[PDB]
């Protein structure tokens, strides 16, 4: 699916 | 105890900007991507895009790029989503919602704010007229007459109706307002009573309107023909 | 944009009845499908995420199926707080998008209207405008045709209609056609009637006035 990038 | 808090309603004209704010309570706030979704009034839902409030990544929906920005304060945990070069088209109700973002990609919108609401539009503030919706003889149905009131010509929303400083409720019906080719709002309240006791009760719709800061009570009663 | 095509747009149904929601998706999108609950005033509420997995709150009779494109949600044994709106929504690629919703609304006995016509009061006449109001209240179903005859002339585009939402006592609707003219037209006709046709109505009921009397 679509992703935005890490968070930690 | 997750909770997205927004800011309050907003009302605007066309080519300005507005600037919403939705701040997150109870779960760590750069843990999750954060979308924002609109309503228009009995619409649909539409996506307008999601932030990483972690990094600042965003990505934003095609038809809204170079017009509605992103951004984070992560110092109180606020997002922030500003819509600019505004047109009447842009009036809904605009949410913020945080996404489960298991594996650090969309599943599924499980905490969402309450809601900001934007209006835009050319017209100015302006108090309604309210007129009454006077009970005849003639519309008698059964024992019931109907009567009400007409509110009329006010912008923005909302207004609030009430019957005989609240003390009346049963039988009431206060219909959703209509936005008028004129772009000024006009709703009715009505209300079904003993056709029996018209000669003798009293019927006062008080209406408020904050925006304008007017406040009307408007006596209904029966048309009497000489 | 991948097109989320719900089916049906609108249903009926009794506490107890099992519901079945399509959603059919213009590409394929793996079980990156989710599924919401709205109600009137307040964001949605996801139900169902991954297409079929349960999200923790919500109650067992909630259940979904579909991998690709062809996705469905049922509702096992309806519950009087299920009566709402249901949308599907994909994440498999960008713009996010959203079904165009399956309203849920409960169904009861046929109830006909009462009418009511309430011409423009002299207050509102002497500001250069006329509405006339007619109010349908208290009944089921939904559909209602409401038609503005002035001099048994049919009006077309000079009214706005407003409709509450089911009640949550009775199960019924009311409504409320308002036809606006300027003064110049309203005074140009004497004879004002609303026509109001419905399930419950043998044949249309008329309700009129004179202007001026």
């Amino acid at each position: 699916a679509v992703g935005i990038g890490a968070v930690f | 105890q997750k909770v997205l808090v927004q800011s309050g309603a907003e009302v605007k004209k066309p080519g300005a900007s507005v600037k919403v704010s939705c701040r997150a309570f109870g779960y760590t706030f750069t843990g999750n991507a954060l979308h924002w979704v609109r309503q228009a009034p009995g619409q649909g839902l539409e996506w307008l895009g999601w932030i990483n409030p972690h990094s600042g990544d965003t990505f934003t929906s095609q038809k809204f790029q170079g017009r509605v920005y992103m951004t984070r304060d992560k110092s109180i945990n606020t997002a922030f989503l500003d819509v600019t070069r505004l047109t009447s088209d842009d009036t809904g109700i605009y949410y913020c919602a945080r996404d489960k973002y298991y594996g650090n990609e969309a599943v599924g919108m499980d905490v969402w704010g309450q809601g900001t609401s934007v209006t835009v539009s050319s017209a100015s503030t302006k108090g309604p007229s309210v007129f009454p919706l006077a009970p005849s003889s003639k519309s008698t149905s059964g024992g019931t007459a109907a009567l009400g009131c007409l509110v009329k010509d006010y912008f923005p929303e909302p207004v609030t109706v009430s019957w005989n400083s609240g003390a009346l409720t049963s039988g009431v019906h206060t219909f959703p307002a209509v936005l008028q080719s004129s772009g000024l709002y006009s709703l009715s309240s009505v209300v079904t009573v003993p056709s029996s006791s018209l000669g003798t009760q009293t019927y006062i719709c008080n209406v408020n309107h904050k925006p304008s800061n007017t406040k009307v009570d408007k006596k209904v009663e029966p048309k009497s023909c000489d | 944009d991948i097109q989320l095509t719900q089916s049906p747009s609108f249903l009926s149904a009794s506490v107890g009845d099992r519901v079945t929601i399509t959603c059919r998706a213009s590409q394929g999108v793996r079980n990156e499908l989710a599924w919401y609950q709205q109600k009137p005033g307040k964001a949605p509420n996801l139900l169902i995420y991954y297409a079929s997995t349960l999200q923790s709150g919500v109650p067992s009779r909630f259940s979904a199926s579909g991998s690709g494109t062809h996705f469905t949600l049922t509702v096992s044994s309806l519950q009087p707080e299920d009566f709402a709106t249901y949308f599907c929504q994909h994440m498999s690629s960008y713009p996010l998008t959203f079904g165009g919703g399956t309203k849920v609304e409960i169904k009861r006995t046929v109830a006909a209207p009462s009418v009511f016509i309430f011409p423009p009061s002299d207050e509102q006449l002497k500001s250069g405008t006329a509405s006339v109001v007619c109010l349908l209240n208290n009944f089921y179903p939904r559909e209602a045709k409401v038609q503005w005859k002035v001099d048994n002339a049919l009006q077309s585009g000079n009214s706005q209609e407003s409709v509450t939402e089911q009640d949550s006592k009775d199960s019924t609707y009311s409504l409320s056609s308002t036809l606006t003219l300027s003064k110049a037209d309203y005074e140009k006709h004497k004879v004002y009637a609303c026509e109001v046709t419905h399930q419950g109505l043998s044949s249309p009921v008329t309700k009129s006035f004179n202007r001026g009397e």
